[PDB]
């Protein structure tokens, strides 16, 4: 169904998309791309501390059952 | 929608597994690989990327180790190539311990021996390879200048091929040139880009600076012979040149400077750098001070005199050159003889001779 | 030129001199082409008026060469074009061709100067001078001047 | 460059997944311990 | 600026692909000297929001992400759109810089696609169109100079230039001056 | 020059003047060398034709110096080379040497102008002028 020209254009354009994403990875990082990782760290901190608090309250109710 | 498809759109479970593999959800990928039994590990992203390629591209080492244990997992050669390109040393080590590389001799055999068998080992999709088909793991590591990866691959026996001469008549070069003649030249440029890198130069050979000088002249000639790719060969030759310059730049005492400049005091490497026009090597302060100490051999104080005092001694040589030659013939070995054999005094004698010649030319036109 | 590179003051100067000479050789070739063009043109134009001109400027090949070359430095007068007869058309064409020659000379000279300035702006003077001076030094390291070295 | 930072972002993401799964393991173990009580 | 146009502006390849999967397409603005009722009403209403909207739609069309993911032959589309924007730059002089930048985007997209070829078949597919060098003719006609001056196109043209002069391809300039004189 | 640096308009100008003079002194030295070369050459060539020339341009040392120096500004005519006799070889060599002299003068002048432009492009005019003007000021502070 596809002809050799279509196959070759498909190959070349997939290669171009991958190469362009790689070249985008070669751009200098900007302040926003780092604020994103800071927010990553912040949300992770919140989730982990809430998990620890869950563990503590469960141990408290287990003591109460004892 | 898009008038090109690079990957029916899998399954909900396959999409979830690809999400877990790309974003490093280790527990989910382990659970699925253990007990899914309907999922296939070779399911494909929208870009033509299976789970192993996604895990390697995002540096998920634990997900990579989990996937490598799954039998009949595909795209392992390209996984190694991608990990080498990104410089993920630990993922490269994990991939190299796979039976695909441990049992076989994939890394030792040449690019042409890999290419003769179809075998689709470094293919990442239905049709094609991520980098050039001639770019082997060692060549790619040299390109990216991954020093540790280059060392690892060298430990395994991988070596860059040293392409044949340009005007070559052997059957292999003849068939390569008649077949494509553009893939051939691009492959030559790739192999030279691998050879001319500082990582491979430093880690591969016994005397990297001699190799770098010779290869720099080699690429400089290649640039003239093959003019369409003149810029590429010129850049590679410059890489070699400044590798030699950087190696010279690190010397900290006179013994190392001698080892760099005298080769194994005949300044063989300085002669080679002037012959091959490695100008930054010769003009570097270390080579410069060595040449300068040789220049003022026995003229200890004269090394520091002002230019006026050296003009004075130039004039004095111009005046006493008859007496100086007479004394050189009479007393060949003395204080006078030792001073007369110093290179700077030889040069000032030549300059004074030429100035006497011009003065004779002028004074002949007197009256 | 064998002696100047040893001087830190005069070395870089002489290096830039070699550079600019190597560069402007090409514009000299192109100017030779255009100058030969105009020379042959004006020679064919004026050759028949050997004894009908103010001077003998464009009568022969060599004298046309002399006149047109000395026109580069403005050392040639404009009365060389004038005729003694009343052939106004020929002398008007002479005026036009000589003026166009001078204008084209100015155009070529400006382009050369500036292709050169561009080659300069994209550029190591220290490195080049030190390479040349190191060659000069190494020429003397191998174990009397030519005038006195006749005696064996 | 942007890729060297995306690598650290993926580091953080995988670390988050592992830690949350560890906390869930702890919770389910406490649940089975309650059941044994 | 619709979601697809914004994704094309930012060159978010995955987002552009997602939106294309959903049926979103950039509009291909009408001709500059257009007389239809919609263009007439848009031009009479504001005539500055109209031109800015045209520039936005062309900024979306001229992006490498949309060019690569949207059409069947992205290099032909990019050449034609580059000439289109080059003419737009002359027609609409107040926004000359914007159209010029977009046309340059298209040009270097074509150049980057040519830059990726690894064997002669792909080079032929890029240069010969679907050996009449149709795309090379188009690049010279539209003045995509980096495309024609690229080493791949250059070596193709050079192999065509020395068709039967196998050894003469490598001779010094003196030998070619010799053969010039011999022909004379 | 003792007064101009005080003016904000004229200070930087005079600073650049001192700079370009200090620079072109070196090319003046080189031009002295090449000019002396050509002078001695043409003097030795033409000295024997004291009363066989159109004018006395290249007959003596001082007059050869005058002619060749004034040739720098195009103020010297080209008839100075012509001889009265039929020694075509000598006058042809004179034409060749004088033309080569003018061409070499143009070459040296272009190189000087441009070594200078390069020295300029890699460069503080405010700082230099203010340093000079501060020296000028401090010269007057002592009672
Ligand atoms: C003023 C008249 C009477 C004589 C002019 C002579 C110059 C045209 C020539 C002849 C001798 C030459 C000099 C002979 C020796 C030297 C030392 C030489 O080396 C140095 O600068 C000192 C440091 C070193 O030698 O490494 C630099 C060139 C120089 C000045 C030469 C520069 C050109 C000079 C001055
Ligand atoms: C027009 C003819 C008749 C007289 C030309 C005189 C100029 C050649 C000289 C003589 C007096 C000089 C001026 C005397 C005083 C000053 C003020 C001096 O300082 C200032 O610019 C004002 C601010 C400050 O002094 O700090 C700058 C130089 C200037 C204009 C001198 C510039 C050069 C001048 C004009
Ligand atoms: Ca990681
Ligand atoms: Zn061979
Ligand atoms: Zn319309």
């Amino acid at each position: 169904q596809p002809t050799r020209y279509q196959q070759i254009m498909k190959r070349l354009i997939k290669r171009y998309v991958l190469k362009a994403q790689v070249d985008k990875e070669n751009d200098e990082v900007n302040e926003g791309e780092l604020k994103e990782i800071k927010q990553d760290i912040s949300s992770l901190r919140y989730e982990l501390l809430e998990d620890k608090s869950q563990a503590t309250e469960e141990l408290a109710i287990l003591i109460h059952k004892l | 929608g898009p008038a090109f498809m690079f990957n029916t759109s899998l399954t909900a479970e396959e999409e979830r597994f690809l999400d877990a593999a790309e974003y490093g959800n280790i527990p989910v990928v382990r659970k699925m690989l253990e007990e899914s039994k309907t999922l296939n590990v070779n399911c494909v992203d929208y870009m033509g990327q299976n789970a192993l390629q996604l895990a390697v591209g995002n540096e998920h080492l634990e997900v990579t180790e989990l996937l490598l244990k799954k039998e009949n997992l595909a795209r392992i050669g390209d996984a190694l190539l991608l990990a080498i390109s990104k410089g993920y040393v630990r993922i490269v080590e994990a991939i190299l311990n796979h039976p695909g590389f441990a049992a076989s001799k994939r890394l030792t055999l040449s690019p042409c021996e890999q290419e003769l068998q179809d075998d689709d080992f470094y293919a990442y999709d239905e049709d094609g390879t991520r980098f050039s088909p001639d770019i082997t793991p060692i060549i790619l590591a040299a390109h990216c200048q991954k020093y540790e990866v280059v060392h690892m691959l060298l430990m395994k026996g991988a070596r860059i091929e040293r392409p044949h001469d340009y005007f070559c008549k052997c059957g292999d070069c003849m068939e390569k040139q008649r077949h494509d003649s553009f893939s051939h030249s691009r492959s030559r440029i790739n192999a030279y880009k691998g050879l001319a890198s500082p990582a491979y130069l430093s880690l591969s050979s016994e005397d990297p600076v001699l190799t770098a000088l010779e290869l720099s002249n080699e690429l400089a000639k290649l640039a003239n012979i093959e003019k369409e790719f003149k810029n590429d060969y010129r850049k590679l030759s410059m890489q070699c040149k400044d590798f030699v310059v950087g190696v010279l730049d690190l010397c900290r005492d006179s013994e190392e400077v001698e080892a760099i400049l005298n080769g194994d005091a005949s300044l063989s490497r300085v002669k080679l750098a002037i012959k091959y026009e490695v100008k930054k090597f010769v003009a570097h302060p270390n080579c410069q001070q060595q040449l300068l100490t040789i220049w003022y051999e026995n003229l200890s104080g004269l090394r520091e005199q002002t230019i006026a005092i050296k003009c004075l001694v130039v004039l004095v040589v111009a005046l006493g050159l008859p007496f100086l030659a007479i004394g050189y013939w009479i007393a060949p070995c003395s204080r006078l003889g030792k001073i007369l054999r110093s290179p700077f005094m030889k040069f000032v004698a030549h300059a004074a001779s030429f100035i006497i010649f011009l003065g004779l030319l002028v004074f002949n036109a007197s009256d | 030129a064998y002696i100047l590179p040893a001087n830190e003051s005069f070395g870089p100067l002489q290096i830039s001199l070699g550079r600019t000479v190597k560069d402007i050789f090409k514009f000299m070739v192109l100017f030779i082409m255009v100058f030969f063009a105009f020379m042959i043109g004006m020679f064919i134009l004026y050759s028949y008026y050997l004894g009908a001109k103010v001077n003998a400027a464009f009568t022969t090949v060599e004298e046309s060469f002399k006149t047109l070359f000395w026109s580069i430095f403005g050392l040639s007068e404009v009365t060389s074009v004038v005729l003694k007869y009343d052939h106004k058309f020929i002398e008007n064409i002479g005026y036009v061709l000589y003026g166009i020659y001078n204008v084209t000379m100015v155009v070529v000279l400006l382009n050369m100067l500036i292709a050169m300035i561009n080659s300069s702006y994209q550029e190591d003077s220290d490195v080049e001078w030190k390479f040349a001076r190191s060659k000069l030094w190494l020429s003397y390291f191998d174990d009397l001047p030519p005038p006195f070295s006749l005696v064996p």
